């Protein structure tokens, strides 16, 4: 195959996306969930990796690590200290909101992801850290979990396969930081949500000092209708290691701003033009695509026209595929206010933990601040792109790095843009 | 703002907090839904409990929490500090939070910060004067494509023009409560112009399950 | 730990009284001043033995070796936890 895109309905796992149809138990059932759960648990853990494995899933947390491959490091046998599922449900990224429509429309879906994922791993309970904002999606999660442990789906006996398995929800207190995998899990201890550094990862010593995954809701959610359709048919879709399909969450300068599930390697033109009407004022108003949420730098219009939504195009569109949230601006557009809103954005969301981070996000938030009135000269620039790889790479997790980039891509594609503003200040203040 | 604390007469460690009894039992199934001896990682949800319950935090939650955990009190204080939903001020009773990063700034939440502020009279954290309303200015809540949006203590209010929100914080001023949604026609992520995808019916159990399962 | 490489040798501190004048230091010890350096312990003694100088050798102290775990900070049944970082 070499055209990607134009998702039927019968391949799509996130069907009731749109709140159109019973979220609870009896509805979650007449679609598709916990359709022979008992199975799949009793097939064992291996034959679940495999299948994930085999589908080519990557992480959909936004990094794109190997699914199959990260959980079968939890593919151990105990050393005394339990063993957990850790559900990643902050999903703080601007421009993202998918997680929330899979806890809040599809939860039986993320319950039996939570139990077909911690089966494969051993992992003895599920705490899906949801973030606190949420909180009617958490309420909404909670109503299904009681009616997952009410039919005997989970918990004691889980599905009828013998194996125990619990699932707690931890809401989450306003800290974007918390989706961070390291810093999630010192939260769950109820401690501030600093990242721990790496090594020891979380299939070492994770949540309680043990051993744990910690899994987007995408990439759970999805696992029970890869072990029940298969690993191939999941590996059937998008290009090779870009498998599957991915919830795309188009926001901004379009007519239709959407969430939707859609083939992994689609065109961004094909997105945008089929399932949020378009940018507004035509594809020629548009200037520029932040391609999937914030922490991705920006492509300009030139590169939209042809690049495919999956990890590997936009890593050669100098990008990154990121949580698949397509921010759309317009030629209306200041971008430069929006870039260093993005960067306020990112010195507000800082623990402060480690010091390129702690100061040289807030000082790129001070040079981009001047930079939208243009309260600079020309040599800044090239000054705010050496702080930003001095802050990339130097951090102890990857929001300085998320911090660096946009800086990084504003500079890359609208240098000239930067200067004829910090030209004109200079001009009409002397 | 302010990251000290100092005692006022009306927050000092002899204000009068406590839980009631059956936030007593709330804590005791937020205790048991983490191992035993390491009964300090329910620090998070006692505390906003705490604040469900008060509406804010003085520092005698915080040195309740802190008892009731077996914790020090600097590490409730961290945990107060760090997370920017505990209100370590009271706040008002419809405490509502304007997203304005850069997806919902592309969709004038401006508009919608003016309107509220024009329609309270108050500024970006101040509080109206009947301590009805605390207007301040959030980060991403993580409803991009339903943006504009704001949040009132738990519900989203989405898809908001300047009249949408006055008419939300009118109906909040009579006592009543408006319904969590999009302000738009549609219902919460789809296209407004009908659905592009999802229009066929879901195929029920046993679609495509592969065999030798 | 760059200043604690080699061996030096002082003397013992005499008398430094107040100048009725200014209130300085003053001395009457010539040696009070004079710090050497050796690369050895036995190049320090015999330079000591050579000059008839009476001496006492302190030997060198180092820190012991420390096992050093980041994954100690985050244990599951050991009291060693941080209680924050
Ligand atoms: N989904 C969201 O709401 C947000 C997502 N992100 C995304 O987060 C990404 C950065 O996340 P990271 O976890 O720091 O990226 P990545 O370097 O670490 O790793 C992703 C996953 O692979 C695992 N992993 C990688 N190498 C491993 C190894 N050698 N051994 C064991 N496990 C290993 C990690 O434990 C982690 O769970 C960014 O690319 C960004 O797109 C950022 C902000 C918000
Ligand atoms: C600052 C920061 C914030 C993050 N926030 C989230 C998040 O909110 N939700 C999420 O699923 N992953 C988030 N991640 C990515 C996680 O570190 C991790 O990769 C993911 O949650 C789980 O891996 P997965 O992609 O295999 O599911 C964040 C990463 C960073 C650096
Ligand atoms: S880089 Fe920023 S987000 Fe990461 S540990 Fe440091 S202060 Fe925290
Ligand atoms: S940007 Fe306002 S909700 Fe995400």
């Amino acid at each position: 195959k070499t055209s990607f895109g134009s998702l039927k309905d019968e391949d799509r796992i996130f069907t009731n996306l749109y709140g159109r149809h019973d979220w609870r138990l009896k509805g979650a059932q007449s679609r598709g969930d916990w359709y022979k759960t008992k199975e799949i648990l009793l097939k064992g853990p291996d034959w679940i990796l495999g299948e994930v494995k085999t589908s080519g899933l990557r992480g959909r947390g936004g990094a794109g690590f190997p699914t199959g491959l990260k959980w079968s490091f939890m593919n151990k046998p105990s050393d005394g200290r339990p063993k957990y599922l850790v559900v990643n449900a902050d999903e703080g990224e601007p421009g993202t909101c998918k997680d929330r429509e899979i806890i809040r429309h599809d939860p039986h879906k993320l319950v039996e992801g939570c139990l077909v994922g911690g089966r494969a791993m051993g992992a003895r309970a599920a705490y899906i850290y949801i973030r606190g904002e949420f909180y009617n999606e958490a309420s909404n999660l909670q109503v299904a979990i009681r009616e997952a442990y009410e039919a005997g789906l989970i918990g004691k006996n889980a599905c009828g396969s013998g194996y125990d398995f619990d699932v707690f929800v931890v809401r989450g207190a306003g800290a974007y930081i918390c989706g961070e995998e390291t810093a999630l899990i010192e939260s769950i201890e109820g401690k501030q949500g600093k990242p721990r550094l790496k090594p020891p990862f979380p299939a070492d010593v994770g949540v309680f000092g043990c051993p744990t995954t910690v899994a987007n809701v995408e990439t759970v959610a999805v696992s029970p209708t890869i072990c029940r359709r298969g690993g191939a048919w999941f590996a059937s879709f998008g290009r090779e290691r870009n498998s599957g399909t991915k919830l795309f969450n188009i926001s901004g300068h379009v007519n239709n701003p959407c969430t939707v599930e859609e083939e992994m390697s689609v065109p961004l033109k094909e997105l945008i033009e089929k399932h949020a009407g378009g940018v507004t004022g035509g594809w020629d108003n548009l200037l520029a695509v932040i391609p999937g949420g914030s922490s991705t730098p920006l492509i300009p219009k030139s590169v939209c026209e042809t690049v495919l939504m999956d990890f590997d195009a936009l890593i050669q569109a100098q990008t990154g595929l990121g949580t698949a949230a397509v921010i759309v601006m317009d030629r209306s557009t200041d971008i430069v206010k929006a870039i260093a809103r993005l960067i306020e954005f990112y010195k507000h969301e800082s623990c402060g933990q480690c010091t390129p981070c702690r100061e040289g996000v807030d000082w790129m938030n001070k040079v981009m601040a001047r930079f939208v009135r243009g309260d600079a000269r020309p040599a800044e620039i090239d000054s705010l792109w050496e702080i930003s790889k001095q802050i990339e790479g130097h951090t102890i997790c990857a929001l300085g790095d998320g911090a660096a980039w946009p800086v990084q891509g504003l500079i890359r594609h609208f240098r000239p843009e930067l200067e004829e503003r910090m030209q004109r200040f200079a001009q009409q203040h002397q | 703002a302010l990251f000290v604390h100092r005692d006022t007469p009306k927050n000092n460690p002899e204000t009068p907090f406590d839980f009631t009894p059956e936030n007593y039992k709330r804590i005791e199934a937020i205790v048991k839904n983490y191992p035993e001896g390491h009964k300090a990682a329910a620090v998070l949800p006692v505390l906003d409990l705490a604040q469900r319950q008060n509406g804010w935090l003085p520092i005698s939650a915080m040195n309740k929490v802190a008892e009731i955990l077996q914790v020090p009190p600097m590490r409730v204080y961290e945990v107060a500090t760090f997370y920017t939903m505990y209100n370590r001020k009271p706040v008002g009773k419809y405490h509502i939070q304007v997203c304005t990063t850069t997806p919902c700034m592309l969709r004038n939440s401006d508009s919608i910060l003016e309107a509220i502020q024009k329609k309270l009279g108050i500024k970006v954290g101040e509080t109206t004067p009947d301590k009805l309303f605390t207007l301040i200015e959030v980060e991403c809540l993580g409803a991009c494509v339903n943006a504009p949006m704001v949040q009132i203590n738990d519900n989203y209010y989405e898809d908001l023009t300047p009249k949408d929100i006055e008419e939300i914080i009118d109906e909040l001023k009579a006592g009543k409560i408006p319904k969590p949604g999009p302000r738009s026609g549609r219902f919460s992520c789809e296209p407004a112009g009908g659905l592009t995808s999802l229009t066929e019916p879901p195929k029920g159990p046993g679609f495509g399950v592969q065999a030798g399962l | 730990v760059n200043n604690t490489k080699k061996w030096k040798m002082e003397f013992d501190t005499r008398e430094r009284w107040e100048n009725p004048l200014m209130g300085w230091a003053s001395t009457a010890d010539p040696l009070s001043n004079l710090v050497l350096t050796f690369s050895t312990k036995e190049d320090a003694i015999a330079f000591a033995e050579k000059n008839g100088w009476s001496y006492d050798v302190e030997e060198r102290k180092v820190p012991k070796p420390k096992s050093k775990s980041y994954g100690a900070n985050f244990s599951w049944n050991k009291r060693t936890r941080v209680s924050t970082k």
